[PDB]
This record gives structure tokens, sequence and C-alpha cells, in this order.
């Protein structure tokens, strides 16, 4: 008998409190409680729904014709995109006419390409007829956007040329640092006179064996440096040459004053850079032949920021050029062939092994004062 | 209809009416209770005080914060809170106004069932949001992708979002925020001779941290700084008349944000977690991430903050693409202009909550709703 | 004398003598270092700690994994490990005791070199040799020649013997492993809605692992089948009260095995890489490497991978309906197990490495002798 379920229907509004559910099949088994629960001869107490709904009750007891063309999401990318702005669209509409670099870096136009007016869109604004001031601020900006005439070619001149701007100054001082760390790989004074202590106490090593008598090494050789550890385990090589350096010729501790700008490496990949330049000054010459094309007020504005954007390029490609050319040089300079790899792994090489000296310094210096501390420590428990 | 935008931060409560640039009612989250006996008949001596009547008669009180480590963890503490910030600050009728609420990135679920029912069954309003904080901090900065750091009171998360795509595996969050600052002041005060134990002097110690402290832009060259000279050394007077003198201690509590192992947490820095975050995206959309890191939360309000971030993020990441840190200076009340920005749009009116769909569909269609 | 058996794992290096069942020393590949500074005595507390002594005392230990993927990085904790392993673990001095070595497939020959010139430079053992995974995996089994599934903590290779020698060419990579199951286990149960930020935890989904997941006949069978199944929910219980439920997601960790496109890579299978790997080889050793398939590593525990795998064979192969893919129980350490059955023989004492001959043909010998 369903006496739980009897329940009169409240006539205010109840809160709902959340509870997971079983179903019904699965409620009535016979060695379930719902079973006995159910029959009549249970003890049904009844509870007060009066003091209840008087205590758990809930105390609750224009121009929408906005004619906007788009749909929701777009619309509300367009208002975020609108508000940041902190002015009218009129301001908008005229800066993005008038040629302003201020207020618009690569993200914005970014967002602005990424919000197109579409082809039903822009018919759906022409065909329109009635009053402009019944439109949304979406509508009107788009309304603003194609009173300028070729918009889009203005915001692809803003776009290309800001991020010309900053992938110029990003590639230039780090092609600069490419170009002075093969120059003075290829130039070097210190790197001899090391070269000449580590394989007087390399051949002095490998005596009486294959792998001995040699008058030379590639570069790579300088990493197997570290590979060396003595009986102790601790002492490597690199740390028994820099400690007789130390005492003997400390013109090789000037060593990494030549090669600090082969420090750092390029730390990138140069044809990423070097591909990303060319697709930068293929798109400068296409926006300059489109804006060939187009009218006066356009070339007036931007045909003097375009020509400089590709002579800057047009350098850096020179620069690159020059990189090829001591990159050939630098491969023939550590006698290897150019098919491989000898640039990159080069300058990681060269990073790698200045890290590796500048850890050796380090930890001779601690070893020697560390050495003096507890020299101190010994003629102190000596002098007590 | 004037919405409401209400950031109920682990720090600060920041509420105001929509549409508006800086939130009215800001005030800190804090329950103060009288451990003392009364004698002195009359006058009102209310036995809870709540926000700045706490803050003002501290010296007697002590203070409870409702939220810990972004948690509501006291939840009549709470209530008391929003309604002090309902009918005490703003001095308005829930029921005839929308309420924007915040939250913090992996919040428990029943967490925000019951923040939704406070928020429908005991102060009714016609409408009500909940949205993440970090996404509402991206929206005060006008673009619509970017990585959010946001470093509160007990939280310091990170969100990556892509085109409003809030990327879920790519949230983290470490338990290092301004409270735990506060608790390693009075740890490393002590070395000067200054006790502070109780909550009252934790408010002083919170002053003084928003006061004179600021981010080292090195760590190693500000330790010589401060060992050779005394040029850094501030002096601060205390509401007792006693004027204090800081010195290494002004940045010695911001490094806990980039160095944890002083509180003893075996979790990196900030820099750190921010890098971790963006490797777990995909690999296409890092590029706009890393010119694009957002600061929001007043634990970003230290004048260094910004150069050693671009100096820690330049040297971990590769420097093959753009490397620009976002840091308004309005950013602390970012949560509350993103929200004002929200609110206040013809689009939202349809992803509004209602009564009806309240009653529908429990405590439980927030979570289905919004993100 | 008897022999010494390491199998130097990435996840859990295990050490024995010849000729035991099982292994006598299981350890964790972990190095601890000291967390927190501080120096005192203390009766002499020591520098490091390696495997169970850094297991049992970890919480004040920053540990290090240094076997990545694996293949050797970091030498120095590789060294500080071999010396644990012989030392203390089953306190011997290795320059009597010829030692088994095992190494991951298609690693690199200065790997090898450098592996080789420090068992004869440091350590001066008279006797070791290097063999690959799979070749003592085969030789637990019992036989010569034939393809060998190895998956351990580091990597999954295929690799074919002809007897008892490699075949570098047809050796197939596929870049998972047991690290790379527990992190998408520890993925998709917090998916389910569990969260895995601690060291513990770490070992309870590590122990939900060992315990509970298995591979099904079917896959798409078991999950037309997995909201109906009575018998596939397990779950566990944490020590402190924690309860881990786990469903269909017990035969998704494994199944990352056959289908790698589960966790986001399109890398070939367990048993797709052994079937383009036995395609690789000559053809006249395929019915052999097809009648020696042998699985093995602490990633093969998942009950049912024996019949899923005859089931992927059958499918990918027409020839393959009967031969059955041999599954040892002690498969956990059938690598440690193969090498006691290999150094064990008399056969075996030939092919050791004497200490003349690496200072007479420099460390290429591994090249040459190990093969
Ligand atoms: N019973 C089990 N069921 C499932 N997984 C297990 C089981 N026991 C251990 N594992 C897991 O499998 C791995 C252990 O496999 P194994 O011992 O072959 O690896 P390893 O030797 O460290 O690796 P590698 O061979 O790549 O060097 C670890 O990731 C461990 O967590
Ligand atoms: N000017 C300041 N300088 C330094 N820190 C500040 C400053 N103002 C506020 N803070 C810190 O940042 C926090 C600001 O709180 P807020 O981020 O607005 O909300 P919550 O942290 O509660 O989510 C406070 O806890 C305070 O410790
Ligand atoms: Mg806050
Ligand atoms: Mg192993």
């Amino acid at each position: 008998v369903p006496s739980h379920r009897r329940v009169n229907p409240p006539t205010l509004r109840m809160k709902k409190l959340n509870w997971q559910k079983l179903p019904s099949n699965v409620a009535r088994e016979h060695n379930s409680m719902w079973a006995s629960l159910s029959s009549p001869d249970a003890e049904a107490v009844e509870p007060d729904f009066s003091s209840i709904e008087r205590l758990f009750s809930f105390p609750a007891a224009k121009e929408p014709k906005e004619i906007t063309f788009l749909d929701a999401k777009k619309s509300l990318n367009l208002n975020i995109f609108l508000k940041q702005f902190k002015c009218s669209n009129e301001e908008v509409a005229a800066m993005i006419r008038a040629g302003d670099t201020t207020k618009f870096d690569v993200e914005v136009l970014k967002q602005l390409l990424k919000l197109l007016p579409e082809k039903h869109e822009i018919e759906n604004l022409r065909a329109f007829t009635e009053e402009r001031a019944k439109l949304a601020s979406a509508d009107h900006f788009y309304l603003l956007l194609l009173a300028i005439p070729c918009y889009q070619l203005r915001i692809e001149c803003m776009l290309l040329c800001e991020g010309a701007a900053a992938v110029l100054d990003m590639v230039r001082p780090k092609a600069q640092l490419v170009l002075a760390a093969c120059e003075s790989l290829l130039t070097s004074r210190q790197l001899p006179i090391f070269c000449q202590l580590i394989l007087r106490i390399g051949n002095f090593l490998n005596y009486g064996s294959h792998t001995g008598d040699a008058d030379g090494f590639k570069i790579s050789t300088l990493l197997k440096l570290t590979e060396t550890k003595s009986q102790q385990n601790r002492v490597t090589l690199l740390h028994h040459v820099l400690e007789e350096a130390e005492k003997s010729h400390p013109d090789l501790l000037q060593l990494p004053r030549d090669l600090e700008q082969p420090s750092q490496a390029a730390g990138i990949n140069l044809e990423i850079i070097r591909s990303e330049a060319s697709s930068n000054l293929k798109k400068l010459l296409e926006t300059e032949r489109k804006v060939s094309a187009s009218v006066a007020e356009v070339q007036e504005q931007y045909t003097e920021r375009l020509q400089a954007s590709i002579s800057a390029f047009r350098a850096l490609d020179e620069l690159f050029e020059a990189i090829e050319q001591k990159q050939r040089e630098l491969a023939d300079y550590l006698c290897e062939d150019a098919q491989q790899l000898s640039l990159e792994d080069t300058f990681s090489t060269m990073k790698a092994f200045r890290d590796l000296f500048l850890r050796a310094l380090k930890e001779n210096k601690d070893r020697k004062e560390q050495a003096a501390k507890a020299e101190r420590r010994k003629q102190q428990l000596a002098e007590e | 209809t004037t919405a409401l935008v209400c950031d109920n931060g682990s720090g600060l409560v920041k509420a105001g009416f929509a549409g508006d640039d800086a939130p009215r009612a800001v005030f800190p989250s804090i329950v103060g209770r009288p451990r003392h006996q009364g004698v002195m008949v009359g006058m009102g001596q209310k036995d809870s005080y709540v926000g700045d009547e706490a803050q003002s008669k501290r010296g007697i009180l002590t203070l409870k914060y409702p939220i810990e480590h972004g948690i509501i963890t006291n939840w009549d503490d709470m209530e008391k809170i929003w309604h002090h910030t309902f009918y005490n600050e703003l001095r308005v009728a829930p029921e005839e106004h929308p309420t924007l609420l915040t939250e913090a990135p992996l919040n428990p679920k029943a967490n925000r069932e019951k923040m939704t029912q406070i928020m429908f069954e005991t102060f009714n309003v016609p409408a009500m949001y909940v949205a993440i904080q970090a996404v509402l901090s991206l929206y005060a900065s006008g673009r619509t992708t970017g990585i959010v750091l946001d470093s509160g009171d007990g939280v310091t998360h990170n969100v990556p979002i892509y085109e409003g795509y809030a990327l879920p595996h790519a949230i983290m969050r470490l338990d290092l925020a301004g409270r735990d600052l506060t608790d390693y002041l009075m740890k490393i005060l002590t070395e000067r001779g200054y006790s502070f134990v109780t909550t009252a002097e934790r408010e002083i110690v919170r002053d003084i941290k928003e006061k004179l402290c600021y981010v080292a832009l090195d760590f190693e060259n500000e330790m010589a700084t401060a060992a050779s000279s005394s040029s850094l050394e501030k002096s601060y007077e205390l509401p007792d008349g006693q004027v204090i003198t800081i010195g290494n201690e002004r940045f010695r509590c911001p490094e806990t944000l980039f160095q944890p192992s002083f509180i003893g947490m075996e979790s990196a820095g900030i820099h750190e977690t921010t890098y971790n975050s963006i490797m777990k995206c995909d690999i296409d959309i890092r590029k706009d991430l890393y010119a694009n890191n957002v600061m929001s939360g007043g634990t970003t309000m230290y004048p260094g903050i910004a150069d050693r971030m671009q100096k820690e993020i330049t040297a971990l990441a590769p420097s093959t693409m753009k490397i620009k840190i976002i840091a308004p200076p309005e950013r602390k009340y970012s949560v509350w202009i993103g929200g004002s920005i929200l609110a206040s749009l013809s689009t939202f009116q349809q992803m509004w909550i209602t009564k009806q769909e309240y009653d529908e569909a429990g405590p439980s269609i927030v979570h289905r709703k919004c993100f």
C-alpha cells in the first residue's frame, strides 16, 4: 500500500535538496525493508507539513529586436573584443583607416581577423534600409568597417608590419650572435693552447695502444673530456687540466672571454626562423603588390614602411647567406663534411663545453676552498 | 536591471554593480569573535563582527577566515560574509538583482552545489552565474586566448585557455600564496626579535607585507647588497607607536613564490609550474601562450614580479618565440572588472541561470551549464 | 663459485644469485639525497641512500629515477646503484663473481661502451656479459630462437633472436611501458574524479595496477557489457581511508599496450610492432618467431593478456590460429630468471668478456662479444 507516496501538494515552493536515486524494480524486493515498509502495519509517522512549509519554503512568494545578422557566439566574442578599447567604435574605424599601431598588437589584430564579417552578413548589412541606430554595436561596427575602403588590406598591413617588426627584433640580435659566435670560433686565441695541453696529456695517457699518437681531434672530443673520471671518481680530466692551468698558464682561464659570443649557442633552430623570415618577406612582397594595385592613400600610408621592412628582411637574408658561408668555413675549419649538421651541433657543442668549463672552474675553486678550510681546521686542532 | 559582481575571494571580498570600472565594496573576509568577557552592559555588543568592523576592532577578536586554500570550509561564517556584503555594504535586495559569482579551478562539485543552494534558497536571486576567476581575469585584459596565473590568498593556480576553451588537464594548482607568505614573515621576523603570534597580529604582518615587501630581481645579489650595506632597511610604525625596521625580509618573503623549499615544499616555483602548464598544451598554441602571460590577484602587487617573471620564463623556456608579460596596474580587481564586462552583455541574457532552471534541475545545472 | 644476476630496471632493479628461483633483492630504481639543509652528527647519517633504504626513509629524501625510458642518462647514479647492488644488497665484492647484465634494446653504442668500461675499470669484474632483456626473456622460457616482446617500466620493445644472437635491424621500439601506463592510469582515474599529487597516492595507484587491472579477450565486447558487468568494477582502500573505485579503466590502462591511440600517439601496438618486426626479418626465421613469442616484464602481469595477444596475432597474421603465446607465471623476473639460467650453465664460460680482452680491444668489445 503506497502510504508514503500519498502526499498532499503544497501551495508554496519548496527547497530541493540533492540525493542519488535507486530504481523501482530494485526497491520492492522480498528481502528488502521496503516490502515491510509498504505494508499498512508499519508505524507511519505523520510529519507536520505546515511547520516545514513555514520553515523550508522559498521566500519568493526594451527593444529586444536588435536585428543582428550574426549568431550569439560571434556577437559575444565581438562584444568582448569591442569592450577592451574603452572608446566608441567610430574611433576604432578611425584608427583602422588612419593607420595607427599603438593600440594594435598581434593578438588584437588576430582576434579582429578571426571575427571578420562573412558574405551573407555583408549582404544583409548592405541590403539593410531602415534606421542605422536600430542595429547592434556589432552591426554598427561592421557598417563602420565596411565604410572603410579595402579594410581587410589595411588590417593585413597592420598585422604584417607589426609581425615583421617583432620577428626582426627577435631574429636580428640572435643572428648577429650566431655570426659573432662562428666568427670567434673561426678565430680564437687561447683555444689552440688549450688543445695543446689537452693533446699533450692525452698522448701521454694512451701510450702503446691503437688509439695513440694522434695530432688532432674534432670538437666533440671536448664533450668526451667529462667522461674521464679519476680513481676517486670525483676529479675529471677537465678538472685536472684547469687545476694545472691555474698554476702554470692562466691565459687559458681567459679562454671563455674570447668565446663568450659563442656562449648561449643559438638556442634555436635556424631553419625555423629562416623559413619564417622568408615567409614574412614573401608576404610583405605580396602585400606591397596588393597595395600597388590599391589607391594612393594606402600607398602613402604603407609603402615606406613596407619598403623598410623589405630592406631589413633583405639585409637579414644577406646575413643568413653570410651565416651559410661561415658555416662552410667552420665545416672546413673543423675538417668535417658539410652534409652533416655542422652548425647547430657545433653551437650546442660549444655552449655545452663552455658550461663544462665554468662548472670545472667553480668546482676547482670550491675544491681549493674546502682544502684550505680543512687545512685551517687541521692547523686549529694542532694548535689546540 | 543592474547586475552585481561579487568576487568572494580567499583574501578580500570585492563586490559592486556591473558595468562599472571599480568595485565599491572591497573588504577582507574575516569573522571576529570576542575571546574576552563583557562587563559594559548595553551599547550593541554583537557577538560576531564581520568585515571592516572586525578589522577596526581586531585587538579583542579571534579572527577566522571562512576560506582556506580556496575551499569554503566554514559555511555559517561565509553566509555571514554574504549577508554583510549584500545588506550592509551594497544595501540592495537580492531578489531584484542578478549576482555574478566567481570560483577557483578544480573545485569540488558539492562545493558548487552548496554555493548554488545558498545563492538560490537563502539569498533568492532572479539569476546568478559561476565563472572561473582566471577566465574573468583574461576578459579584463581584453584578449580571448592566453595563460592566466592567479595567486590569491591561498591558491596560486595556472590556467591556460585558447579561444575561450579552457584546457582542463593543463590547469594545475599550487597551495602557496599570500597567507603562507604572511606565516613565513611571522617566522622570519622573530630573528630580529619581533614576536607576532595572535590572529590580530596577522593583519599587521599582512599590512607590512602589503606595504614594504617586493620581489627581488636576483636573490643572491640582493643578499650580497643587504649583507654588505644597510641601505635597503625600511622602517614601519606599529599601531601602538613602536617602530620596527626590516632588512632582507622585504625580499625573503616573496622568494617563497619562486623557492617553495623555504617553507618546506618539494614542488618548484611558479615559473616551473607555468612552464609545465605550457608543456601540457599542444605545441601549436604555445606561441600564443608565451606572449600572453597574464597575472591576477593581489599577490602579484609586489613591484618586481614582472621583470623577474620574464627573466625566469625566458631562461627556462627555449628562446625561439616571444616572451611577454601582461601585468596591468588594475589586475588586483581584474576578476571584478572581467565580471563587470561579462555581466553587461546582450548575449549574456541567455546564459543566466534562472529560478525555473533551478526548480527543474536542482542545484546541479551549474555543472552542465558552466565549464 | 655462484654467479650474480642483476636486472638493472627502469622502475625495479632486481639482484640475486644464479640458480635461485626468485631474486633475493627487489628494490626501486631510486637514489635519495636529503631534502632539507642541516648537518649535525646524528650518529653518522649517510649522505646518499639507495633502494629499500631510500624507499624506507623517503620523506626526508629527494629521489632520482635516473633511467629514462630504458636508456641510461645519468651515469653516476647508476654507479651508486651498482655499488649498492653489489656491496650491500647482495653483500659481495664484484672482483671474483662473474656478473651478467641487462641492456635496453636499441641501446646507443656509447652507452654500452661506457657500461663496459665502468664494469672493468671501477668495479674491476673478472667477467661480464651484456644481454638484451628479450634474449634472457626467451631463455627463461627455455629456447634460443624467436621474437620476444619485452615491456618493463621504461620502454616497450620487440626483438628477434637467432640462436641466442639478436638482430638489431628488426628490433622495434614502442615508447610506452609501466611508468607510462601508471601516468595514464592517474590521468583516467583523475578523469573519473580522483586526484593524485602525493607520493603515496602514486604508490597506491601502482599497487592498483599490480592487483586489479587485466586485459580482456575482446575490447569492443567488454566495452559493450561495461555498464552491465557486475564483476568488472573493483576498488581499493588506501590505509588512511581513501577509496578508489575503478571500472572499465582496469582494461584501458593495459590496452594502451595494444592500442597506443588511446592516449594520443599514433605508434604501433605490442601486437603490431611484433608483426612489423617479424616481417622485417628474413622469411625463414618468421615461423620460429611466431612459435616462440614470449611476453616479459611486470607490464605483462595483466590477466588475459595471453589470449588477447593470441587474438591480435590471429587478426593480423592468418597463419597463427593454433600457435600459443608463452606467458610464464614468473615473467616479472624472466629477464633475471633467464640470466640465472644463462649464467648458471657450464656452456657460458667462453662467452664472458675477460679483463684482458677489454685491455687489448678497448670498450668496443661490447659491440663484438655481446651480439
Ligand atoms: N603485478 C603487476 N601488474 C602490473 N604492473 C606491474 C606489476 N608489478 C609491477 N608492475 C609495474 O610494471 C613495471 C615493472 O616491470 P619491470 O620490472 O619489467 O620493469 P623495469 O625492469 O624497471 O623496466 P625496463 O625493462 O624497461 O628497464 C613497473 O612500472 C611496475 O609498476
Ligand atoms: N598592495 C599590495 N602589495 C602586496 N600584496 C598585496 C597588496 N594588496 C593585497 N595583497 C595581497 O593579496 C591578497 C589580495 O586578495 P585578492 O587576490 O583580491 O583576493 P583573495 O586573495 O582573497 O582571492 C591579500 O591577501 C594580500 O595579502
Ligand atoms: Mg583574490
Ligand atoms: Mg628490467
